[PDB]
DNA sequence: AGGTGAACCTTACGTTCAACTGGATCGTGTGTAGGTACACCG
DNA sequence: GTCGGTAAGGGAGCTAGTGTATGCCCCTGAGTTGGGGATATCGCCGAC
């Protein structure tokens, strides 16, 4: 019954970033996770809350897919009860997650050379972010006890910082696109199961 | 397809300005980075001078450092490398590559190139 | 720069290994090594991209390796129409895109 | 096309009680180029 | 003609379409994409 459009996701020409992550609905097809793999090599396919042996014997009411991009020493922040800047800023996963998370490395294919400035996370943020939550204003964020009406310059920082992916990174530093689809069951009928 | 085209310049004399302009066409300009490789007649090839996607950074082999200057448009879909205080040893086929898709870091298109000779005679 | 056999020479069907040798900052350390091929007048056209890669629409017989810090492309079963130039790239620290050097393929025609 | 000047969080780490005391050294370990260029003899 | 040794009874490897051991990613984790150890039935040429 159709196959899910996992190709418009992994396939897609540009991935947002990690501040404004995307998010996709999938539903009225068959996961058939086999096709997924022979695309780059995968950094990491690691799920909570589901046996993925077991995977193509049960479906959902329906899967969000989410899409992002971040360096690789980041990439351990995506995962429920996790603590750094992406888990209380810009992607914030609850401890009860019902999905799991794929990455993959982008380097030769999202690195420009001189640093690549189209993605941009947050640096600074008033408090923590709440269970998938997603927040773009770009006030001027105060730190001291200074108000500064909006004004970049002392003690008053812009909040988002663009990445500076480069071709001469790190091992880990290069960047990584990371996809988590959250499977979501409730008491309506299932929509995405791949062959039984 | 897609097509990289060297305006080109004939013989000049030494230590004498020089405007080269790479058109391309075919694909997305304004996402990746320009390479200019020079190679003299019958020598191996030799990187020059790379630019940025958007001309923020700019980076010259240590040759032509102070010399030379890349630049490049997204308007009219052009690259620019200006030759200041030639010398004769500079003679040498140019080429505008491209470093397409899953590759910025390495040149992939190397469009024709064109030749610039650089000798005190008519 | 970088340093490549002046020339290499080799009859049809047989492989050949050309290798290129750098210091660790150029190939030792960073794996982007990249090696074109260049035809007598014509454009240099990537031939194996990456360290072990192909490009789509490449011949399936070159094929890359890396040995620790050197780096080598093997040609199996060779023809006449390969005999051109080849040049190993790499990419080093702070930019610097240096370049393999010269060698030729000849054919005992 | 260089020398002063004042900057702008400057961009790219090697990490978590924090922030700039409001110094280029400053708590833990920063660091700098262009220019904004308007006369020269050219 | 009978019996004991056999890259073999326990070593190593990874790459999804799928077999019996130079396989199985079997079982999932340091997240950089992979760890050691699970039932041996074995089968077959060659020296005595
Ligand atoms: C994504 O693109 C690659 C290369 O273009 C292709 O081989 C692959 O099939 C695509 N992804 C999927 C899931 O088919």
């Amino acid at each position: 019954t159709n196959l899910c459009p996992f190709g418009e996701v992994f396939n897609a020409t540009r991935f947002a970033s990690v501040y404004a992550w995307n998010r996709k609905r999938i539903s009225n097809c068959v996961a058939d996770y086999s096709v997924l793999y022979n695309s780059a090599s995968f950094s990491t396919f690691k799920c909570y809350g589901v046996s993925p042996t077991k995977l193509n014997d049960l479906c959902f009411t329906n899967v969000y897919a989410d899409s992002f991009v971040i360096r690789g020493d980041e990439v351990r922040q995506i995962a429920p009860g996790q603590t750094g800047k992406i888990a209380d800023y810009n992607y914030k996963l609850p401890d009860d997650f019902t999905g799991c998370v794929i990455a993959w490395n982008s380097n030769n294919l999202d690195s420009k050379v001189g640093g690549n400035y189209n993605y941009l996370y947050r640096l600074f943020r008033k408090s923590n972010l709440k269970p998938f939550e997603r927040d773009i204003s770009t006030e001027i964020y105060q730190a001291g006890s200074t108000p500064c009406n909006g004004v970049e310059g002392f003690n008053c920082y812009f909040p988002l910082q663009s990445y500076g992916f480069q071709p001469t990174n790190g091992v880990g530093y290069q960047p990584y696109r990371v996809v988590v689809l959250s499977f979501e069951l409730l008491h309506a009928p299932a929509t995405v199961c791949g062959p039984k | 397809q897609v097509q990289l085209v060297e305006s080109g310049g004939g013989v000049v004399q030494p230590g004498r300005s020089l405007r080269l302009s790479c058109a391309a066409s075919g694909f997305t300009f304004s996402n990746y980075a320009m390479y200019w490789v020079r190679q003299a007649p019958g020598k191996g090839l030799e990187w020059v001078a790379v630019i940025s996607y958007d001309g923020s950074n700019k980076y010259y082999a240590d040759s032509v450092k102070g010399r030379f200057t890349i630049s490049r448009d997204n308007s009219k879909n052009t690259l620019y490398l200006q030759m200041n205080s030639l010398r004769t040893e500079d003679t040498a086929v140019y080429y505008c590559a491209s470093g397409s898709d899953y590759g910025d870091y390495l040149l992939v298109y190397w469009g024709q190139g064109t030749l610039v000779t650089v000798s005190s005679a008519s | 720069a970088l340093t490549q056999p002046a020339s290499v020479s080799g009859s049809p069907g047989q492989s050949i290994t050309i290798s290129c040798t750098g210091t660790s900052s150029d190939v030792g350390g960073y794996n982007y090594v990249s090696w074109y091929q260049q035809h007598p007048g014509k454009a240099p056209k990537l031939m194996i991209y990456d360290v072990s890669k192909r490009p789509s629409g490449v011949s399936n017989r070159f094929s890359g390796s890396k040995s620790g810090n050197t780096a080598s492309l093997t040609i199996s079963g060779l023809q006449s129409e390969d005999e051109a130039d080849y040049y190993c790239n790499s990419l080093t620290s702070i930019s610097t895109w240096v370049f393999g050097g010269g060698t030729k393929l000849t054919v005992l025609g």
